[PDB]
């Protein structure tokens, strides 16, 4: 039906440039803990 | 700095219950079993307080009688 479509995905690392220090250190903290408790929830699932 | 599997979970609360091994000083779980894991082994920690958590009698249990007590 003539649907032609593109989309443009760029390396994640190019948004942190944006930002100062501080915050992208209170980012990779909170990253870091909702990773421990996604990893726990997953395998919790994932066994039961 | 990882959490531990569910599976090791499981594992450690079942190697809590080995029966061939003296009860772990400590309470790993509150379910069903919680008053066999708060009872269970409970009048050997007044004579070896320097297995207790702070050398403390008042953490333990003592068997005394009211009346001979005077």
């Amino acid at each position: 039906g003539q649907k032609g479509g593109q989309a443009i995905v760029v390396h994640p690392d190019y948004l942190y440039g944006a930002i100062t220090e501080d915050r992208y250190n209170e980012y990779v903290a909170k990253v870091s803990a909702r990773e421990k408790s996604a990893y726990k929830f997953f395998h919790n699932g994932m066994i039961y | 700095e990882q959490f531990l599997n569910a599976q090791d979970i499981d594992h450690f609360l079942s190697m809590c219950q080995n029966p061939m091994q003296k009860p772990v000083p400590f309470v790993p779980v509150l379910d069903r079993r919680f008053e066999i894991f708060f009872k269970k082994d409970s009048l050997w920690q007044s004579e070896h307080l320097e297995a207790v958590v702070d050398q403390d009698v008042q953490r333990t249990c003592i068997l005394h009688g009211p009346v001979a007590a005077q």
